[PDB]
RNA sequence: AAUUGAAGAGUUUGAUCAUGGCUCAGAUUGAACGCUGGCGGCAGGCCUAACACAUGCAAGUCGAACGGUAACAGGAAGAAGCUUGCUUCUUUGCUGACGAGUGGCGGACGGGUGAGUAAUGUCUGGGAAACUGCCUGAUGGAGGGGGAUAACUACUGGAAACGGUAGCUAAUACCGCAUAACGUCGCAAGACCAAAGAGGGGGACCUUCGGGCCUCUUGCCAUCGGAUGUGCCCAGAUGGGAUUAGCUAGUAGGUGGGGUAACGGCUCACCUAGGCGACGAUCCCUAGCUGGUCUGAGAGGAUGACCAGCCACACUGGAACUGAGACACGGUCCAGACUCCUACGGGAGGCAGCAGUGGGGAAUAUUGCACAAUGGGCGCAAGCCUGAUGCAGCCAUGCCGCGUGUAUGAAGAAGGCCUUCGGGUUGUAAAGUACUUUCAGCGGGGAGGAAGGGAGUAAAGUUAAUACCUUUGCUCAUUGACGUUACCCGCAGAAGAAGCACCGGCUAACUCCGUGCCAGCAGCCGCGGUAAUACGGAGGGUGCAAGCGUUAAUCGGAAUUACUGGGC
């Protein structure tokens, strides 16, 4: 990074909102692709960057879905981009997910331009959007707050001409700083694991430069680049600070995002990469000692000790950190759920072994079973379930938890009976003659023996016998007989209370 | 592949003059030699039968300044060579370039002789030699080059080199600042106090 | 198979797969192995100075 | 994989189809020889023998029958016809 | 001158001597982990999942076999924007060349793998019943004709892959005729079988003026040899188990027929009742074998990475074709599993090639550079292709060398540690003083791996010829991936570079403090329950060094499977 060379670049733009403002539609129409609703779920659960060539100059587009679950993706996408776009619908207005995107725009000090998505529907009006978002300091219009609004059809494909112009201008009015040659650096969009290609990452390069021989260092991972891939293009020789290019040949799957810096030699970068691992490992053992010692007692003070374990491996690195945060949101005091051994991709022997030791569900956002993986899963009793969307996953884990509960909320008496004129039996030691005043007496239902309102003894009936009949059930106001083991003293005037036991069941929330 | 620590601790632990402190002065006078090998060295000199076998090897290694792995090759080379195995051990060690540089009086000490040989200032038969473990054979002439000639390091060594034994197996010369290896040193000309039978034993088990 | 944990104290339990060096020392009947310290997820011995090679203790900055 | 010797495959197919027709005719001339050996016809056996003699030696010179396989037919079939004859 | 070399210790008992197991000192490894880490050279580097794979590359090459212009490189011709010296854009195979197609040869070599296989294997020593491209030696043919075809046009079926119908065209493609022993088949007489031209040039009788013809080189055909490879047979040797003792119908042998390049139950018909086996058949379990590797005094034991020989295998299972050679790693088909493409009718694909990824596992690599060299493939040659190979990158994996200073230096400093507080020890260690600059960093110079090949000449060979061509001289241009090479010279300054185990005995190397059968150590016998040289820390010390330990592995010790070399 020497020479202080300043060259203009294509602005990187991210788009945020409440789900359903047709945020994806804006991109696909510009891209003339329409990959929307071609994928499972009908919505975009993943992040990607796509550069297009349109007058004037060059521009690239980045998009992140807006959901309660993706706390991290929208936070990282804002700070990386020079310009942020916020989609808003006149029918939808403002929503708590959209205001969440407002904070990401201001805290990242990134200038913002917006577009009205629906001009097609007659019940949709712009004035509603402007005024209601007026209250918030963001999105002023012609009040001297320099922000500009755009009205697009998004289905109609109507300009757009204005939105595009604003974006170009907004990037034009601010000085665009970059360099064509120098020390390469940037951030990682999304990383995942491939079977043939190996571990890969999608990287935005702040300073644009690359070469097959150049050594690159991402986080605590290091390595030489074997090949370069850009979008549909299978191979690219050179990559500029503007257009993003998937990086390949790194040692292992890096963090979901971080700062990446190339180096001259790999040997010099080996010690640095190992140094970052030591710190990350030291804090790992540090946070491990605290959480265990935090209770300051050998066990839990109450009965919440019952827990459920899960095993998760997702193909993409961006999800495992992001959805886990949303997976810890559904956690409750009663039933505690924890993730064990989050994977970078697929499935493996040591992963199936991990679920073998402790009973757990093995789930993946997207995964396929390995040849060696099937043998283990099919042999021992386990469960392999893969889910296209995170919503179907977040629901069933809760379901697993709700079932775990075992609550019986009813201890209603089945019958109440008073005993009189005790008889002697060899087997039980006593038979207390009874007369049921209320309800029906049953065999295996538990009883409460009490005298003078206090309980002298407790137990469960072993034998209910009237005469030589030995019937299993006795109604009220019918002469009845009773005996039980481990009850020594039968006195008249006391009353025995029999009660059935039932379980209400439980739900999670 | 060098010691670098205190040279007199090696002399003290053996309890014999290794000629590492020689240089300008000689014959110790002030010493503290033996007497406290360690902090509890004033304890009695009673020692095992196995330990005196190892103690001999350390004496020969600490004189010439050789490591156990490099020194393992000299027993292996001396054993395969004909005649007495003990006589061949010290003969191969006596044929080292650092030591032949030390015997002629170019270096004032054995470490200093390895020091000067490392810097490519010693030339055998005209050609320069870096390695101190270079094996010197009969009719080999060894000398200091024109660069760094007549320096106070080499000059002071050759001055006080006349006061030592003055070995017969090589010519001192020191007129034009050169030397010659006449023939292989005899058993009587070396060894005496250092025994070869004790060091040769240790490798058998 | 059962395995001995060397050193004073440990953070090992339940999950987090550990390395096992092996070798037999006889004290608790049945033990034929030893766990490795400072390998994979296993912590080394804290506040140890002599014998750092054993028990996975790193050299402190002096 | 589209690679090198797919030209040789169609050549080996053409050579198979060529040699299969020439080996089939060659044998059907040998099939007429034992038609007279199984019967009691001495002249027809020698007639079919002198018909196979030009064609079978021509195959060995071409390099399809492989020398001695051609010569072994005439070696045995000379011994067959003159048992009764 | 050459397989000239042999170690023990600890532990049964109150103590002793035998007997006898366990344990340790040694060397070694395709290693890993823990801690630490400067450089260089050489070698090594998926030992588990013969589990499966993205992508590029891993075999093409001849216009000197042949019809040809599909490319762009010229030249030529023409038409134009014009500057009067040129570009521009259509024609022409004239040519340096060359897409596709026919043909030739190589895809049977090289590379990889250790799944099978306890004997169609391997090693060793023999034998007879065979073939063998390219390459060589020997003696003769290379005469004269015919009918097709891909390519390319006319259509048409396809989504793609890949065809269909009807024309046209060359050849070193193919098929008849003639030619026919030294060969094949026969007692013999006889019968019977082959082919191809291309390129260099040229005086002479000469062309339907293609070229005959002469001559040079190359190739084809036939037979007899050489060499090389390969097929096949015999003997011996080559794992464990008797808690497997009976095992075999093509089984053992014959005759006749067929079969193979070739002997043969190789495969049939018939006939006879044999065959193998206690010298271990058969069955079961495990395994490539060998030169060797490791250990050992030797005898032996264990082992079969890298290097080289032989064999088998090429997603699984089975079969054939082409060809001299394959029952074919990147060839064909069929079936199975798997993956990709699709218009859903149907196709395509096989990293146990080099890199690389998923996955296994404690763990083993760069999606590199070059055909500069060496050896292959093709060609007359240029030259093309060559993940073989030569190199580099990566990791201390191993082995070997070198550095991390040297000399001086008592105040035996300070500080730490111990102390009977006298002192000792760390300790010539440090600092200080005086020297040197290897290997690194920086700046210069500069071998070898490199002979050929290419273009002109000179002479001698071939010849009707001073053409041409081959060989041998001479002279002129060159061709290095590695490579900021190896090596050498200069510059600056002790500057940039030492850790690890262990110290109760075995076993080289000891006190204090803390803890008090607690926490821990440990290879064996054992230490710790308030003086621990056995734990933990400290000081000191020893061993060893960019390595040091632990663990695992095999031998040694083990005369404890003892043939050498033991008992009852
Ligand atoms: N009427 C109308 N509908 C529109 C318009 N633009 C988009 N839509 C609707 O929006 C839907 C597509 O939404 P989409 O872009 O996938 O939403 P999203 O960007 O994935 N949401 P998130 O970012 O939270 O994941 C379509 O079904 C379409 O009906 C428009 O201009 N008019």
């Amino acid at each position: 990074d020497t020479g202080a060379a300043a060259e203009p670049r294509a602005p990187v733009v991210t788009i945020m909102g409440h789900v359903d403002h047709g945020k994806t539609s804006l991109l696909d129409y510009i891209r003339s692709t329409k990959v929307a609703s071609g994928e499972a779920g009908g919505i975009t659960q993943h992040i990607g960057a796509y550069h297009v060539e349109t007058e004037n100059g060059m521009i690239t587009f980045l998009d992140t879905p807006g959901h309660a679950a993706f706390t991290s993706m929208r936070a990282r996408g804002a700070q990386a981009t020079d310009i942020v776009v916020l989609v808003v619908a006149a029918d939808d207005g403002v929503m708590p997910q959209t205001i969440e995107a407002i904070q990401h725009a201001k805290a990242a000090q990134v200038p913002v331009v917006v577009a009205v998505n629906k001009i097609d529907k007659p019940e949709a009006d712009p004035d509603r959007v402007k005024n209601e978002l007026s209250q918030y300091g963001i999105l002023p219009e012609e009040w001297g707050g320099e922000s500009q609004f755009v009205h697009v059809s998004a289905k109609a494909g109507t300009g757009i001409d204005e939105l595009l112009d604003a974006i170009l201008l907004q990037a034009e009015v601010l000085e665009l700083k970059a360099v064509r040659k120098g020390m390469a650096s940037g951030a990682v969009i999304e990383s995942f694991l491939d079977k043939g290609r190996g571990p890969v990452a999608t990287v935005l390069v702040r300073e644009g430069t690359l070469h097959k021989g150049d050594i690159v260092l991402c986080g605590f991972e290091y390595g030489r680049v074997r090949a370069m891939r850009n979008e549909l293009g299978q191979e690219v020789l050179e990559a500029g600070p503007s257009i993003p290019v998937e990086i390949l040949g790194l040692s292992g799957v890096p963090a979901a995002g971080d700062e990446v810096t190339v180096v001259r030699d790999e040997k010099k970068a080996r010690e640095v990469a190992l140094y970052r691992q030591g710190k990350f490992r030291e804090v790992k053992l540090a946070r491990q000692q605290k959480s265990k010692l935090e209770n300051m007692f050998a066990n839990m003070t109450e009965g919440e000790v019952h827990e459920v374990n899960i095993v998760l491996k997702a193909d993409v690195q961006g999800s495992v950190e992001a959805i886990s945060d949303s997976l810890l949101k559904l956690s409750t005091d009663e039933v505690k759920v924890k993730i064990i051994g989050s994977g970078v991709g697929g499935i493996t022997e040591t992963d199936a072994t991990l679920a073998a030791a402790s009973n757990a569900i093995l789930v993946g956002f997207n995964v396929r079973a390995d040849a060696s993986a099937r043998k283990v899963i099919e042999a021992e009793s386990l469960d392999l379930r893969y889910y296209s969307v995170i919503y179907n996953l977040i629901d069933e884990v809760k379901a697993a938890m709700s079932g775990m509960l075992s609550p019986e909320l009813k201890q209603q008496i089945i019958g109440l009976a008073e005993v009189r004129d005790v008889f002697k039996s060899p087997k039980f030691g006593a038979i207390a003659g009874c007369m049921v005043t209320e309800g029906v007496v049953k065999r295996h239902n538990p009883i409460r023996v009490l005298r003078d309102n206090v309980v002298i003894y407790e137990g469960e009936l072993e034998s209910l016998r009237r005469f030589k009949d030995d019937v299993n059930e006795v109604r009220n106001g019918m002469e009845c007989g009773i005996g039980v083991k481990n009850y020594n003293d039968v006195r008249t005037g006391d009353v025995i209370e029999v009660f059935e036991i039932i379980e209400i069941q439980r739900t999670i929330a | 592949a060098r010691y670098l620590g205190p040279k007199l601790k090696l002399s003290r632990r053996e309890g014999t003059d290794l000629f590492l402190k020689s240089g300008v002065r000689a014959i110790d006078t002030k010493c503290k030699i033996e007497q406290a090998p360690g902090q509890h060295g004033a304890r009695k000199p009673r020692l095992s039968d196995y330990g005196v076998q190892l103690r001999e090897k350390q004496k020969v290694r600490r004189i010439y300044g050789v490591l156990e792995r490099q020194f393992r090759n000299y027993y292996k080379e001396a054993a395969r060579l004909k005649g007495n195995t003990g006589e061949n051990l010290l003969a191969l060690l006596e044929g080292r370039l650092d030591n032949v540089v030390y015997r002629m009086g170019f270096g004032a000490t054995r470490a200093e002789a390895r020091q000067l040989v490392s810097h490519k200032a010693i030339m055998v038969n005209g050609r320069v030699v870096n390695i101190a473990s270079y094996q010197v054979s009969p009719n080999d002439v060894v000398s200091i080059r024109e660069k760094a000639k007549k320096q106070s390091r080499v000059k002071a060594a050759l001055e006080l080199a006349e006061q030592r034994e003055k070995p017969t197996w090589l010519e001192v010369d020191a007129g034009k600042m050169e030397g010659t290896f006449k023939r292989k040193p005899e058993r009587s000309d070396l060894s005496a106090d250092i025994n070869e039978h004790l060091i040769v034993e240790l490798y058998s088990k | 198979v059962t395995s001995y944990i060397g050193g004073e104290g440990h953070n090992l339990q339940e999950h987090s797969v550990i390395l096992i060096r092996g070798g037999r020392v006889k004290d608790l009947p049945g033990v034929r192995y030893h766990t490795v310290r400072g390998a994979l997820d296993c912590s080394g011995v804290k506040d140890r100075k002599q014998a750092r090679s054993k028990y996975g203790v790193k050299r402190p900055k002096a | 994989n589209i690679k090198s010797a797919k030209k040789r495959a169609i050549q080996s197919e053409k050579a198979r189809k060529h040699n299969a027709s020439r080996r089939s005719m060659m044998r059907t001339f040998i099939k007429k020889v034992y038609a007279a050996i199984e019967a009691g016809d001495k002249a027809a056996a020698q007639k079919a023998f002198n018909e196979m003699q030009p064609i079978v030696d021509r195959q060995a010179a071409k390099g399809l029958i492989h020398k001695n396989k051609a010569a072994r037919h005439k070696a045995n079939l000379t011994a067959q016809i003159n048992k009764l004859a």
